[PDB]
């Protein structure tokens, strides 16, 4: 079924921070807002709603989730670890880190911002979107990833992990280290 | 004994000490008329008070 | 360096319960 | 030894201050103009190297409870009380200004209007107010407008000399100091008068605590104190069993 | 891996993933 | 484990926003 | 030298 | 600390103005 | 003869304001006698 | 000997 007015009443703390874990709830009411962090663990969700607010950081860590529509709000970070995400929307605004490790996501936004850290560890994505500017740390271990685009940005430090890079950027500029 | 700035934390917590009767306050409402056939007793009524 | 402090239940507190004096609180970083 | 004794009696140290809190709640039910104080606990975790297993709680006053006290009415004539929200603005014995509810008003020798503390009540031009000396018939008004009686004038020369300054701000904006006077959390605000607030004269409004609130919430923080001292108790005797590690 | 839902010690900051807990 | 460096100490803040 | 200690000896 | 003068004894006196 | 004396255990370990050992006694622990 | 010591004999 779907969550309700009064089923979503039970579901939140004193400062407005929903909490789905484990609960059979199939798909959010759209243009949803939430006061503060979301949290759709574990959920049989696959698609969230168009217009939706979330006041903190939505967790998705081992859910089902799978789509996330554009003009979605996050104040805080996003984690969608182990979800079953494949691709992702582009105009999202993201006031955090995006967490995107052990998910079948494939293609990424082009000149996507990360305002946090970005990973991609464990991921099937093939090459990543020309311009990418991340602000923190970049891990891609474990990924397919073996050629970066020819022009990117990463303000914090670069992990390999153990994948190797053999076309690095033309123009980069790091403000950290790389490692391997 | 340092006090007020954040006094909606645990930091600027404040604790009372109890409570206290500080006046027992007299109300001088003007009191009904008792009719008697005595002729030295008086009243005064509004304000006054006797001297002696 | 010397460290030191106030130990048992005043420190085994949250720095809000303001029990440990300030001085004695600064000595429990380093001190020569 | 662990560090759960120290952490259960950082629990129990505040559970007797919450205690305090509601004691001094339940001495203030006759109390007249009484605001009710709340009791929380706040969840602050020690975070740092390690698994995150030792979180304090530490109990702190949210605010207060603004809800109408009880009125009495006792047909005094300098005896007010505040219909609905808002303040009666004083200035205490060191002379900073302060909201107060307790209108168990009276007159010195001199005129001055002062209140059962003995706070001086504030007037149209956020001063005392100070009545002529030779009154005859003190009358307030329903806004607060104090009409008295020259001594020797007829009762048709009933005039007003002032007006109580009634003060209805934000209730979530004050903060309750260390005398019982209601005041800005934030400093320099100034307490502007509000043309809303009536004044029933003729009434005295009591204390809003709720008697078995407190009692209700008492039985509580005993029951949880109780527990946390086992838990010291517990952690005693697991220290003392481990102690065999050491005889070989 | 293991359990999928534990926590972090660390305090919250919105921009860098969290590395204390196991987060493959 | 063991390290080179001391470990921080533990934060224990009444308010998370102000550390 | 802790800042403040107190003393063993008659004020 | 061995000294060569004998330590001197407590005083626990109750007004320590007649000491 | 230089010896210290007194009653041991509780009685000597209170405060001088008790007044429980015998002022004869309570002077034999200066070295005196 | 002790000022106030006591005999073991009967008084």
């Amino acid at each position: 079924y779907e969550l309700d007015y009064y089923s979503k009443f039970g579901h939140t703390d004193n400062y407005g921070n929903l909490d789905l874990r484990n609960k059979p709830y199939t798909q959010l009411p759209s243009g949803f807002v939430v006061k503060g962090n979301l949290n759709i663990s574990q959920t049989p969700i696959k698609k969230l709603p168009k217009g939706l607010d979330v006041g903190g950081s939505l967790e998705a860590t081992n859910s089902a989730l799978k789509t996330i529509r554009s003009g979605t709000k996050i104040k805080g970070y996003a984690n969608l670890l182990g979800s079953k995400i494949e691709s992702w929307p582009r105009g999202i605004k993201l006031g955090g880190y995006l967490n995107l490790t052990d998910t079948p996501l494939k293609t990424l936004p082009a000149k996507l911002r990360v305002k946090g850290d970005l990973s991609v560890i464990r991921t099937p994505i093939s090459a990543l979107p020309e311009g990418l500017v991340v602000d923190g740390n970049l891990y891609i271990g474990g990924s397919a990833l073996q050629v970066f685009p020819d022009t990117m940005t990463v303000k914090g430090n670069i992990f390999l992990g153990g994948n190797k890079i053999t076309k690095w950027p033309s123009n980069l500029t790091l403000g950290g280290a790389v490692a391997p | 004994g340092q006090s007020s700035q954040n006094t909606e934390l645990p930091s600027g917590l404040m604790l009372g000490a109890g409570s206290k009767v500080v006046a027992t306050q007299k109300v001088h409402t003007h009191g009904n008329a008792q009719t008697t056939t005595n002729a030295l007793d008086m009243m005064v009524e509004g304000d006054g008070f006797f001297q002696v | 360096n010397m460290v030191a402090g106030i130990p048992g239940a005043l420190s085994n507190q949250p720095p809000a319960d303001a029990s440990i004096p300030q001085d004695v609180a600064q000595m429990k970083d380093g001190s020569v | 030894m662990d560090r759960a004794l120290f952490l259960a009696m950082s629990g129990a140290k505040q559970n007797m201050q919450a205690l305090q809190l509601r004691a001094n709640n339940l001495a203030n039910v006759s109390t007249t103009g009484f605001r009710a104080d709340l009791a929380q606990a706040r969840s602050m975790q020690a975070y740092g190297e390690g698994h995150p297993s030792r979180v304090f709680s530490m109990t702190e006053r949210p605010g207060h409870n603004f809800a109408q006290g009880s009125v009495i009415t006792t047909g005094r004539d300098l005896d007010v009380t505040i219909e609905g929200s808002g303040w009666i603005s004083v200035l205490d014995h060191t002379g900073k200004e302060g909201l107060t509810r307790n209108g168990n008003l009276k007159v010195d020798q001199n005129g001055m209007l002062t209140n059962a503390s003995g706070h001086l009540v504030l007037g149209e031009n956020d001063a005392p107010i100070t009545l002529p000396i030779p009154l005859s018939k003190i009358e307030i008004g329903r806004d607060g407008t104090i009409s008295v009686l020259p001594q020797g004038a007829p009762a048709e020369e009933f005039q007003a000399v002032d007006r109580i300054k009634l003060v209805k701000p934000n209730d979530q904006s004050l903060f309750k100091d260390t005398n019982g006077l209601f005041r800005h959390k934030t400093p320099n605000q100034p307490y502007e008068a509000d043309a809303t607030v009536s004044l029933q004269t003729g009434a005295i409004e009591g204390s809003n605590v709720n008697a078995v609130g407190e009692m209700t919430a008492l039985i509580d923080l005993q029951r949880q104190f109780e527990m946390q001292v086992k838990m010291m108790s517990t952690a005693e005797e697991m220290d003392k069993s481990s102690d065999s590690l050491l005889r070989m």
